[PDB]
């Protein structure tokens, strides 16, 4: 299902142009707080026990 | 004689004797008992009743259970056989090993020695520790007290001393546990054992333990100094030679008493303490003493409580030292350790005819330096280190030189620190210190004389610290 | 009452840990210093 | 400059005496309050064991 | 249907025996004290019973009558009434039975639930273990707080003590200790898992209530025990509570598992304490309290050993909770159990506003055990930083050389990584990981405002990406130099990337 493609910041940090850094920086942010939600949420939903 | 206990309210236990009464002081065991209970007799109260304070839990006794009277105190096994045990206030041993086979038993309760047998002769024991060498020296058969409130060093101290003096030490030495933690038996135990002085396979052990820990009931930490007390004095008379006793801690003694008193119908006194303070210490403490049949070194530690030197206890138990080392906390929060106050210890052969004019000189010496550092420091409070007189700023540089000289490593404490233990001999003590304050160092920064040994290892230290600079 | 000499850092209010890092500060600059002229000399001495 | 800073100085000197000269006087009435109530409370503790016998 | 059934079912199986039983006429009752007459054999501090069936114990035995304690309400027992004697030293029910069960102080379920199949019952008043049956503490036992781990870390068997005002957090780090054993609970080996008793003593039942669902919401109370003494239990089941909890404990150290037991507060059983014996009219001492106040926690601290490989080599830790006034450490009850326990934790108001939470003093705190019962990662690093720290302490009052100033940028940024938030805990190779990071020298670039939100980010990112190093960390126990390395290319890496 998931298998995201590694990034290096760095290097990514160094293809902004100057008049497009204030969105570069939200992006960055957005990924941040995106990846800490997902890491919040389980493998898996928990089974039911029906019986 | 048989009686039949009557009442009992906490650890006091009211006995009543239809036959002649007991004297006080002796010991009776209740029967139907699993265990052994031993109440010890404190009082009469009339109509044949006596009042006892019980060396066990009390739990399970039933109003009217048979007594049994011994005729005489708790008498304790004596001999070269208690060494290498381990031992109740009663004299059964706790180390599951079997019987203690003597053939002396000795009261726990004694008279002390009489004014015509005091030795009056004092020559300094080295310990191995540039504080206590330099401002409170200690003394062989002298009585030695580690004064503190709790986390200051007390028993690292009083470890440091046994690792030193009792190791090398050819005469016997007895530990008595008084209300201390078990956790701190088990480790003397197991670090005894390791280091020889106990041996649990030959008969060459050097060491007899006494325990009253903290879990028993005030009657029983009331009487383990007195029973490790006796072993000691059997092992001064007797055997006529030198012993080391070490007392961890004899505040616990005073307070068990205070636990009791109340129950035992006497108004308290100044701070919730029992009115026989001074007394029942001082029947104690006096058998603690070198006479002229033998020789006991005792090291005692006390707690302080709160810090409070002026509490009734402390205070008091000032009176029966030696020599005193005031370990403080203000101190070890500086993390000078052993945190030995240097102006708060005091010791009797502390005179120049007794140690030499030069040792004498240079404790002085030491003394009003860090003096004049503490009235400073109220001035760099409002000045500040730059404005003071270019003569101050050296008062105040030797004084910090010499408050981190005094700190050492323990071999003890290697745990903590990380470091390794170093025994400084006593010259090089005073060579340190008289060149410290003769100016023969005042290049060196401080932090190169912080927990190092002799003087030659701060300036290899100092060496170091510039290299890697 | 009476005061003694060493008294406001027995306190340790506001004026104790002040005074301590007064002291504390100026000290490390001088042990840096002379731990330079010990470098220094050091190895001007090594021949 | 100089003397002007000096003159600063020991005016500086005399107001943080009198704030310190107030302060001494606040706390030597509070002192002298807290030492009677220790003196009472130590006093009523005897006197509650004593009649609790 | 089946609810009238089962309701059957109880009457079905009942108490036939009457047996010929000893008794006694109560002579007077009043504030919970009864001084009954009879009772020829009781026993001390046996345990009695009422003829309304509420209990008691028999805690004085005077010549003329015996003067029982009653474990309730008062309002039900009248002059001359019946008290007949149970023949049996006060003792609770003990098992992995009572697991998850809210308690009373008396072994009584609580919260509903039925009630508890426990097969054995020990007595609360049980002698500490000896001299021999102990061990050095050996294994770390993982609080979570990283400041605790790092700086006064608790080893197993050991007798910590939380000690500060009110509300400066100290059951915030009780309940993060109990939460945190949840990892090492559900995992396989049973030499690391360690069951949680919570003692709470004289806390309003809604406290209780908010900590219960607080545990069930973490998924805690699978290996909780909750023994509830509040305000309104009579003053001789605040007393005894925490003695029952330790032989709730002790069952667990003895048959070589691992317990923690967390008395809140001993401050509270001392007042207990100190009106039972009032109200025996046993003489008062200093502040009131009776003389075997120190004996009360003394006897009861103790039982928190480490059992040898002998005796099964199971271990109770403790983590008694004592409450100060203003900070006056110096008072009573407070020196008595600073004098019983090995280690302290110092919380403090000053630094709970000032931002620093837990509150921790690691100035004042201690361990004695310190060196032994902590991991070799956190060895090594928790070291440099206490040595950091240290230093820092000394010249932070002010706030200009460039050593002098990098010395407080580097104590700034460790301080600030220290904080945490509540119920979540942290993973040993965790708190290692960002511990190694901020004194490593990394965070120094960075402002000391925002280095919660590099822990937090990095921690995000290495549960994710790097669990594989998590894992070499925790099963290797220590910072190889391969792992040394890999955490410096990943620090270096996140820290430009952030």
């Amino acid at each position: 299902k998931l298998a995201l493609k590694t990034i290096d910041w760095v290097a990514f940090g160094e293809i902004i142009p100057r008049n497009q850094k204030a969105v570069a920086n939200s992006l960055k942010s957005w990924n941040e707080t995106l990846t800490s939600r997902l890491a919040t949420l389980p493998e898996k939903p928990p089974a039911i026990d029906w019986a | 004689t048989t009686g039949r206990i009557v009442a009992v309210i906490g650890a006091v236990v009211d006995v009543q004797f239809d036959e002649g009464l007991p004297p006080i002081l002796n010991a009776l065991e209740v029967q139907g008992r699993e265990t052994r209970l031993v109440l010890e007799v404190a009082q009469h109260l009339g109509e044949s009743t006596v009042r006892t304070i019980a060396m066990d839990g009390t739990e399970g006794l039933v109003r009217g259970q048979k007594v049994l009277d011994s005729g005489a105190p708790i008498r304790i096994p004596v001999g070269p056989e208690t060494l290498g045990r381990i031992m109740n206030v009663i004299g059964e041993p706790i180390d599951e090993r079997g019987p203690i086979k003597t053939k002396q038993f000795a009261a726990i309760h004694a008279e002390a020695p009489e004014f015509v047998e005091m030795s009056v002769e004092q020559e300094i024991l080295v310990t191995g520790i540039k504080v206590v060498d330099l401002l409170a020296p200690y003394a062989k058969g002298g009585k030695i007290g580690l004064f503190g409130g709790a986390g200051v060093g007390k028993t690292v101290l009083i470890m440091e001393l046994i690792n030193n003096v009792a190791k090398a030490h050819g005469g016997y030495s007895v530990f008595a546990g008084v209300g201390e933690r078990t956790r701190e038996g088990n480790d003397l135990y197991h670090e005894m054992i390791e280091s020889g002085v106990i041996n649990l396979k030959d008969a060459t052990s050097k060491v007899a333990l006494v325990y009253g820990q903290m879990n028993e009931p005030p009657g029983a930490r009331a009487r383990v100094a007195l029973t490790g007390l006796t072993v000691a004095e059997y092992f001064r008379d007797q055997e006529g030679q030198d012993v080391l006793l070490f007392i961890d801690n004899i505040f616990r003694f005073t307070q068990a008493g205070s636990e009791v008193s109340a129950l035992l119908g006497r108004i308290p006194s100044a701070v919730g303490y029992q009115p026989t303070l001074a007394t029942d210490m001082g029947t104690m403490q006096e058998r603690i003493t070198t006479t002229k049949k033998g020789s006991i070194t005792s090291v005692q530690a006390i707690y302080v409580p709160a810090d409070d030197l002026t509490d009734p206890a402390p205070a008091t138990t000032f009176a029966h030292l030696d020599a005193t080392t005031v370990l403080s906390r203000a101190i070890a929060e500086l993390g000078i350790y052993p945190a030995v106050d240097p102006l708060d210890s005091t010791s009797r052969i502390m005179d120049p005819n007794i140690v030499g004019s030069e040792h004498y000189d240079v404790a002085r010496g030491v003394q009003k330096i860090l003096q004049d550092y503490k009235s400073l420091q109220d001035i760099i409070a409002i000045l500040g280190m730059d404005e003071l007189s270019e003569e101050d700023k050296l008062t105040v540089s030797r004084a910090r030189k010499i408050q981190r000289f005094l700190s050492q490593p323990f071999q003890v404490a290697e745990v903590f620190t990380g470091h390794l233990g170093k025994l400084v001999p006593l010259k090089e003590t005073i060579k340190g210190f008289q060149q410290i304050l003769a100016g023969e160092y005042d290049h060196l920064p401080e932090q190169a004389f912080y927990m190092v040994g002799p003087i030659e290892e701060a300036v290899a230290k100092a060496d170091k610290l510039a290299e890697e600079h | 009452v009476r005061s003694s000499a060493g008294a406001v850092r027995d306190a340790g209010g506001a004026f104790g840990k002040r005074e301590q890092a007064e002291e504390e500060r100026y000290f490390r600059a001088r042990a840096k210093e002379q731990l330079a002229a010990l470098k220094k000399h050091h190895e001007n001495e090594i021949s | 400059s100089t003397t002007s800073e000096q003159s600063a100085r020991m005016t500086a000197m005399d107001n943080a005496s009198k704030n310190a000269s107030e302060m001494i006087d606040k706390l030597t009435l509070t002192f002298n309050r807290t030492r009677q109530a220790v003196i009472t409370k130590e006093l009523i503790e005897i006197i509650s064991g004593a009649a609790a016998l | 249907a089946e609810v009238s059934s089962i309701l059957e079912e109880r009457i079905l199986g009942a108490d036939t025996s009457v047996d010929l039983e000893e008794t006694g006429r109560v002579l007077s009752i009043g504030d919970g004290i009864a001084r009954v007459h009879g009772l020829r054999n009781v026993q001390a501090e046996e345990m009695v019973e009422f003829s309304s069936g509420l209990k008691g114990m028999s805690l004085n035995l005077e010549p003329d009558n015996v003067g029982v304690v009653v474990f309730g309400n008062d309002k039900l027992i009248k002059e001359g009434d019946i008290v007949k004697r149970t023949g049996a030293i006060v003792d609770v029910p003990v098992g992995e039975e009572l697991l998850g069960r809210v308690v009373d102080a008396l072994g009584n379920a609580i919260d509903g639930k039925g009630p508890i199949g426990s097969k054995a019952r020990r007595r609360v008043g049980l002698k500490a273990p000896g001299i021999i049956p102990r061990i050095s503490v050996r294994e770390p036992m993982q609080t979570g707080i990283k400041a605790v781990d790092s700086l006064v870390p608790i080893g197993r068997g050991q007798r910590e003590l939380i000690i500060g005002d009110r509300q400066t957090g100290k059951t915030s780090i009780a309940i993060d200790t109990i939460i945190n054993q949840k990892r090492f609970n559900d995992g396989t080996d049973e030499k690391k898992k360690l069951y949680c008793i919570y003692v709470a003593i004289g806390q309003k039942r809604s406290t209780v209530a908010q900590l219960v669902k607080r545990l069930t919401d973490a998924d805690a109370m699978k290996y909780t025990i909750v023994v509830s003494a509040t305000a309104s239990d009579a003053a001789p089941l605040q007393y005894l509570a925490p003695y029952s909890g330790c032989s709730m404990g002790e069952y667990f150290r003895d048959n070589g598992k691992h317990a923690l037991i967390i008395y809140d507060d001993l401050s509270k059983q001392a007042v207990a304490y100190r009106q039972m014996s009032l109200l025996l009219r046993r003489p008062p001492g200093r502040e009131a309290y009776p003389g075997d106040v120190f004996y009360l926690h003394s006897r009861l601290l103790e039982r928190a050993a480490k059992m040898n490989d002998a005796f099964g080599g199971g271990s109770l830790t403790a983590l008694p909770v004592i409450e100060t006034q203003a900070g006056d450490v110096s008072a009573y009850i407070p020196t008595n159990v600073i004098s019983i326990t090995d280690g302290q934790i110092f919380l403090e108001t000053e630094l709970f506003y000032k931002g620093i939470r837990p509150a921790i003093n690691v100035g004042l705190s201690v361990s004695r055990v310190g060196s032994a019962a902590q991991t070799r990662a956190m060895k090594q690093v928790a070291g440099t930083m206490k040595l950091e720290l240290a230093q820092y302490r000394e010249v932070a009052a002010f706030a200009l050389d460039a050593a002098t100033q990098q010395l407080l940028s580097r104590g700034v940024r460790l301080t600030e990584l220290l904080k945490q938030g509540q119920y979540s805990p942290m993973a040993i190779e965790e708190q290692v990981a960002v511990i190694y990071a901020g004194v490593r020298g990394y965070l120094d670039k960075l402002e000391p405002s925002k280095i919660t939100k590099f822990e937090n980010a990095f921690l995000s990112h290495v549960i994710s990406q790097h669990q594989a190093l998590l894992g070499k960390i925790r099963t290797d126990g220590k910072i190889s130099e391969e792992s040394d390395a890999k955490l410096k290319e990943i620090v270096t890496n996140f820290l430009a990337g952030f």
